[PDB]
């Protein structure tokens, strides 16, 4: 059986996605790659790796259902590191997936050590500071 | 009997000078009373040469108006080139105490003496390729104070035991000695013909002496303090003395008489080298105001002033062809100046 | 483009620079020596003295050299003997020397000079000290003030008393009123107070404690002036 | 069409709020531009001065080196004050991040070495004559200043290596990276780095400075010779400027640390380290005003340049 | 006795190695840049390097590149050449020449005897065009070399030189910068010339003056040396 | 003693027998070699920059 958590995480995932800028006619989740789920002290972390294909719909036309798959259009697979808290808010969120032109080695290691960073964000209070932000070396 | 010999020393000395004013008449400054004066000369530092680290001492240009040598007390002659600013030699010295050096006419040979009371003959044209001491004359009691080439053989040295000398490089012995000086002899200029040779003492008095025989001719007198510097008018009628009262004096051989005196009552300090330029009409003397002033030789008015030097000036030098003007200072820098 | 100079002229340049640094080389290596001038009286035991710190470096020729090491410093000495002409002519040749050693022979207040009458040796030789000190070259320039001959003095004293060179002396005829009062009345004559400091000593001891009294103020005049000619840097 | 951007990576967060401009701010951005513009004229002036138009000593290599270095230190500034300006905003790709920190790590480095060596050479020459007789000639300052630009290359080497960018929150920071491939020894590394920084930086050449120039002092006074005013004045005000305008720089390296264990804060980091790194570059501009313009020697030579 | 003498030259395998010296005896090494000269069998001179006076300055032949290396040892006054890949070209007769660049100065003045190499089976061209002409004693005689380039430069002087070759004997240089005799040359001998266009001249021609005459040129350093004229009769 | 002065009073003898000219020929002859000679002066009349060896 597949739970809420998820289904929030992919759901929150795609409506960032779908607030981009320059690339329109959104996309829809089609298949699941992958999707885990893990508690912790300070809330629930979720991490997937979902299929998309876009679909004829306006970006402003994601939500309703009524959307018709187009086989023929493009295929996108989408990495969404996310965790949430109480009445599941969205509280550290990173999403990824470039082209497979890229060398997807280096991508992996930093979208991995970028994830990490994400899980232990809100247990640990500053969590998102880099060491040097400021300085000149 | 020293009674008479001084009494009649005595009348020999005023009819001497009875005849000296006997043969007086206008001077310079009334043959010179018309005639439009030169201007304002306005010199510049072409070149300035460094690498001495001393306190330079001498300088004598070569007969081609190309090459220099100059002396300093850190124990280094150097010969310069005076286009660009290459050095042709370094040689050093056994002894670093040196006040004279001189450059052959031939361009064969290099000289040089000091406290060390010797003269030191360096030869520049060898098989091997080193600069070697050709010739060690000594035989003077006092140190060198001046030392001039007449040939490739010849060489004539003023010491300060009182006496000139003409050597000869060969058999390396006095050929002759010239005396009667009651003083240092501090100067030397040879005539152009290379027969007579002028010297200035410590006791302000310059004799003319003649080579060949080796005996004193004329006697010129009339100074406040020792004489530092003589040089001859080209034509070789004439000589200008630098003293350490601030002037300098123009005197003929014809006329056994003062002529002309470069002073003004604005400079105190001595004078170190004296030299005319080509057709005589400019007298450059070195200053210890750190500078050189350029006189007319006929009007006797300050023309020309040129103070790029931070210490005093002790040589002073004029080219051959009359091109260039070089001096050198106790601080290194060798400066020429067109 | 620069590149005006033939092959030769290049060649002349290498040269040129090649000298010049030999030259630079060698004046660095005669940078580091102290040079003093042995000025003396005269009829001193002058010998005696530049024999002293000549063992530690195991016609009239005027200037006489003498190097010699101690504590791993080097120092050449010039001497000024046969030198009969006139001072004021190459007085000035000394201008950079670090000390002026003055040899004085403290047993010449009765012997009158010779070829001469009425005139004392040391009346001779303070007449050259406040000839020497208050030169316009030599004022920043340290004297290291040597008073020799220890046992002759020593023994003249009881034979002749002190008073004939100084009538007015008033003190006793012996040691340790004499010697102090001469260095005393050698002293007076430092017009430059200011500036130059003179490092009186007694020797003629057969011992080697000379030398390091050289060295001692040596080492004081050199820390002096550096610290007083330079800044900060 | 509406085509594709080539790719985007958005990390971010709304637990913290972003940078906003302040009081220091500004007060950070006029020191930077009073620091250049008064550190360029000077630095060209003493370098122009020493390394063509006089002669060779040790003393004037020095300050060849230690003007050499503040010029190149203060030439890249303009490229932190455009950091700074944006608020943190760092365009100008990855690879200028890992070479400006490393010419800026590498001349602060060489600055405070050769402050280090003229204060003992200092003491040395003006305090032991014989010792200073031998040692002291040209071939021994080529061979140290060899060695002190190649150990302040090796130390600024690190940030070469660590450096990294990163966007967050519609930014793109430039940042020390500590946690290449794993975070179990990450503070292993930062405290080794910082601590290194902090002991061959700070205190090594604090220690040395005040003990060669009071030992001089002291020995001067025991031989009794009456140091100049200009002393103890141009020397008791380099050290105090030293203090102050290097020591409220590690003080905050250091304090940076405590983020691993707890600091429940961002504020007192997020101001006083653009006012530190001010202050160090207003110590690069101020060496050469008061190590050789104020002294005699070049003021009389500027007289008698003319 | 300014004697150069070569050594290590003979036989070798084509493609070897071999290893000429040239030991200077009676004069200072330092102070003087050194050249190699090649001559083949049967054919005129040809450069081959030129190592200037403190190892500063290296050139080479273009024919010779890559595969030779010159150096010196002043210390035991010995040049050194070492010679890799021997080619058929090598075989020839190596000449060690010394010459001193200073104002005024008469490089490649003096020649060694040379060492003997047999090897077992843009550049300004100097032009003689008179490959030999009958001579008899007490004529007048007059040798002509052309340059494909100006040799005159801007500083004044024309770089050639004129060096003469008694059969079995190593080269002798007669005039340097187309003008200047050298010493021990007699005043018979003279040149004179434009730009592109030399003569020497020999009155009165005497004995020992048969040979061959070589025209070489140093407007750029590259120096080429003429084929050669020969004197017979 | 004595022979110096033998000496110097023979020597002042000695220079007491050249004749001398009027100072208005001296003037004469020095004013005419520096007026026949100011062409060849490069100090007097200044050298154009053509030919001058120095810049
Ligand atoms: C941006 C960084 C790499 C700059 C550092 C490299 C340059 C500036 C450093 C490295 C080596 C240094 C040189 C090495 C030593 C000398 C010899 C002496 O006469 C001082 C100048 C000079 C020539 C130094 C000038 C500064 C220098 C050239």
């Amino acid at each position: 059986e597949l739970t809420e958590a998820q289904r929030r995480g992919l759901q929150v995932a795609l409506e960032e996605f779908h607030k981009h800028p320059p690339v329109q006619w959104a996309f829809q989740e089609t298949s699941v790659e992958s999707a885990v789920d893990t508690p912790f002290p300070a809330g629930i972390f979720v991490r997937l790796e979902f299929k998309l294909q876009q679909t004829s719909c306006r970006k402003r036309d994601w939500k309703k259902p009524e959307c018709k798959v187009r086989p023929n259009g493009r295929k996108r697979k989408c990495l969404a590191c996310i965790k949430l808290g109480s009445e599941d808010k969205v509280l550290g969120r990173l999403v990824h997936c470039p082209i497979e032109t890229q060398v997807l080695r280096e991508a992996e290691e930093h979208q991995e050590t970028q994830c990490l960073r994400v899980q232990r964000a809100g247990e640990d209070p500053h969590s998102f500071y880099f060491p040097g932000q400021f300085a000149f070396s | 009997e020293l009674d008479q010999l001084r009494q009649e020393a005595e009348q020999l000395k005023n009819q001497i000078r009875d005849a000296r004013k006997a043969c007086a008449d206008a001077t310079l400054s009334q043959i010179t009373n018309n005639i439009d004066p030169v201007g304002r000369i306005q010199m510049r530092t072409r070149r300035t040469l460094r690498g001495h680290l001393a306190k330079i001492y001498a300088m004598h240009w070569g007969t081609d108006s190309r090459l220099l040598v100059s002396a300093s007390q850190d124990g280094k002659l150097i010969i310069w080139d005076s286009y660009t600013t290459n050095k042709v030699h370094a040689i050093p010295l056994r002894s670093s105490w040196v006040m004279t050096c001189a450059y052959a006419p031939s361009g064969n040979y290099v000289a040089c003496g000091g406290l060390d009371n010797i003269c030191s003959i360096y030869n520049l044209k060898t098989r091997e390729g080193n600069v070697r001491v050709s010739r060690e004359l000594a035989g003077h009691t006092g140190y060198l104070s001046c030392c001039r080439f007449l040939d490739d053989n010849q060489i004539v040295t003023s010491s300060g035991d009182t006496t000139c000398a003409l050597w000869d490089i060969e058999t390396g012995q006095q050929t002759t000695t010239f005396t009667g000086h009651t003083g240092d002899v501090m100067s030397l200029s040879l005539a152009p013909d290379t027969r007579l040779f002028v010297s200035g003492a410590c006791d302000a008095s310059a004799k003319l002496w003649d080579v060949r025989e080796g005996m004193c001719r004329q006697t010129f007198t009339g100074h406040e303090s020792d004489i530092n510097a003589i040089c001859f008018f080209p034509n070789g009628n004439a000589f200008a003395t630098g003293s350490d009262d601030a002037t300098c004096r123009l005197f003929d051989l014809r006329a056994d008489q003062e002529l002309m005196t470069y002073s003004h009552d604005n400079i105190i300090c001595g004078i170190t080298s004296v030299s005319f330029s080509k057709s005589g009409r400019l007298l450059l003397a070195g200053y210890d105001d750190f500078n050189c002033n350029v006189w007319d030789a006929l009007k006797a008015d300050r023309a020309g002033v040129l103070a790029g030097h931070d210490n005093r000036v002790s040589c002073l030098g004029v080219t051959d062809d009359g091109m260039a003007v070089a001096t050198g200072s106790w601080d290194s820098f060798l400066k020429i100046w067109n | 483009m620069g590149c005006t100079l033939s092959a030769e002229d290049k060649a002349a340049v290498e040269r040129s620079k090649m000298i010049d640094r030999n030259l630079r080389e060698d004046g660095e290596k005669a940078a580091r020596e102290v040079k003093l001038l042995l000025l003396g009286a005269g009829e001193s035991g002058k010998s005696t003295i530049v024999k002293q710190m000549k063992i530690i470096h195991e016609k009239t020729t005027g200037i006489v050299e003498t190097h010699f090491t101690f504590k791993d410093l080097h120092f050449k000495m010039f001497d000024v003997g046969a030198q009969r002409s006139e001072r004021k002519k190459w007085i000035h040749c000394f201008e950079g020397v670090t000390a002026i050693i003055f040899c004085v022979a403290l047993s010449d207040y009765d012997l009158v000079l010779a070829e001469d009458e009425e005139m004392n040796r040391m009346h001779e030789s303070m007449k050259l000290f406040d000839s020497i000190c208050n030169n316009k070259w030599f004022t920043d320039t340290s004297i290291i003030l040597f008073l020799n001959k220890k046992d002759l003095f020593e023994e003249k004293i009881k034979k002749s008393p002190l008073t004939i060179c100084y009538p007015e002396y008033a003190g006793s005829n012996t040691y340790e009123e004499a010697a102090a009062y001469i260095q005393c009345q050698f002293e007076d004559l430092n017009k430059r107070k200011d500036t130059k400091e003179i490092y009186t000593h007694f020797t003629c001891s057969t011992d080697t404690k000379n030398v390091q009294f050289v060295f001692d103020a040596v080492t004081d005049v050199i820390i002096k002036n550096n610290l007083k000619d330079c800044g900060l840097f | 069409n509406y085509s594709y951007d080539l790719d985007y990576y958005s990390l971010e967060s709304d637990l913290e709020e972003k940078v906003q401009l302040g009081v220091v701010h500004w007060v950070s951005l006029v020191l930077y531009c009073l620091a250049f513009v008064l550190g360029i004229p000077g630095n060209a002036i003493v370098i122009w001065f020493t390394g063509f138009k006089w002669k060779k000593t040790v003393t004037t290599l020095w300050f060849l080196n230690l003007a050499i270095a503040d010029f190149i230190f203060l030439l890249f500034l303009p490229l932190y004050i455009s950091y700074v300006a944006m608020n943190f905003h760092w365009p100008f790709g990855i690879w200028l991040c890992k070479a400006n920190s490393f010419t800026a790590q590498l001349n602060m480095f060489a600055s405070v070495f050769f402050l280090t060596v003229i204060s003992l050479d200092h003491y040395i020459h003006l305090i032991h004559p014989v010792l200073s007789h031998r040692h002291r000639t040209l071939k021994n300052s080529l061979i140290v200043i060899i060695f002190i630009w190649l150990l302040a290359s090796l130390i600024g080497g690190p940030a070469l290596y660590f450096r990294d960018t990163v966007e967050f929150n519609n930014h793109t920071l430039c940042y020390n990276n500590f946690q290449k491939h794993d975070p179990d020894l990450t503070l292993i590394r930062h405290h080794v780095l910082t601590w290194v920084k902090f002991i061959i930086g700070y205190l090594f050449p604090l220690l040395t400075m005040s003990i060669c120039y009071l030992c001089l002092i002291f020995k001067v006074k025991k031989r009794s010779i009456l140091i100049s005013s200009r002393h103890f004045w141009t020397i008791l005000v380099v050290v105090v400027a030293f203090v102050v305008c290097w020591t409220p720089y590690h003080l905050f390296s250091i304090w940076e640390l405590t983020i691993h264990h707890n600091s429940y804060s961002h504020h007192v980091m997020q101001a006083g380290i653009p006012l530190s790194t001010g202050l160090a570059f207003l110590n690069s501009c101020l060496n050469p005003i008061l190590y050789v313009l104020i002294s005699k020697k070049f003021q009389a030579r500027f007289r008698s340049s003319v | 006795d300014v004697q150069l003498v070569e050594s290590g030259g003979g036989l070798v395998q084509p493609g070897g190695s071999r290893k000429l010296s040239c030991s200077a005896s009676g004069f200072a090494f330092s102070s003087f840049g050194m050249h190699w000269v090649r001559q083949a069998p049967e054919k005129g001179l040809e450069w081959v390097a030129y190592i200037s006076s403190g190892s500063g300055t290296i050139y080479y032949a273009d024919t010779v590149k890559g595969r030779f290396t010159i150096s010196r040892d002043d210390p035991k006054n010995t040049l050194f050449l070492q010679m890799t890949s021997l080619r058929s070209e090598d075989t020839a007769m190596y000449y060690c020449v010394r010459s001193i660049y200073y104002y005024g100065s008469s490089p490649f003045d003096f020649w060694g005897q040379g060492t003997t190499l047999t090897v077992s089976s843009s550049d300004i061209v100097m032009t003689q065009a008179t490959s030999s002409v009958p001579v008899t004693p007490g004529e007048s005689v007059s040798i002509s070399c052309r340059s494909s380039k100006s040799l005159l430069h801007s500083n004044g002087n024309t770089y050639l030189y004129w060096f003469l070759q008694r059969p079995g004997q190593s080269p002798q240089l007669l005039i340097y910068r187309m003008s200047n005799l050298a010493s021990g040359v007699p005043d018979r001998f003279s040149g004179s010339g434009s730009g592109t266009a030399f003569t020497l001249t020999i009155s009165r021609l005497e004995a020992e003056d048969v040979g061959v005459y070589y025209c070489m040129q140093h407007l750029e350093y590259p120096l080429t040396f003429g084929a050669g004229t020969k004197l017979e009769l | 003693s004595i022979a110096q002065a033998r000496k110097l009073v023979e020597q002042l003898k000695m220079e007491a027998n050249i004749d001398r000219i009027k100072v208005s020929k001296a003037a004469a002859d020095l004013m005419a070699y520096c007026e026949a000679h100011a062409k060849e002066d490069p100090l007097l009349t200044p050298v154009p920059a053509s030919e001058n060896p120095f810049r």
